[PDB]
């Protein structure tokens, strides 16, 4: 925006959807394991 | 909202924004490989 400080702000926000979009599916590969064990 | 927003900025002090910044990148290689190794993990068990 108006700071290179507010560029980066942005880059945690996908950041923290990336986070989330990845321990979905963990966990669905995840449920797979426990029957296999 | 809740990032890139004006507040944020000033709220920080400006040498924490930059470690932060490094701190973060780390996270997503490790996590990205944590779903993967699971993903061969499931092939290891059923072998």
């Amino acid at each position: 925006m108006a700071d290179p400080r507010d560029k980066a702000l942005q880059d945690y926000r996908k950041k923290l959807l990336e986070h989330k979009e990845i321990d979905g599916r963990l966990k669905e590969l995840r449920e797979q394991l426990k029957e296999l064990t | 909202e809740q990032d890139g927003i004006g507040e944020e900025v000033l709220k920080m002090s400006t040498e924490e924004i930059v470690q932060r910044t490094r701190l973060l990148d780390s996270e997503i290689k490790i996590m990205k490989s944590e779903v993967l190794r699971v993903t061969h993990e499931l092939q290891a068990m059923k072998d």
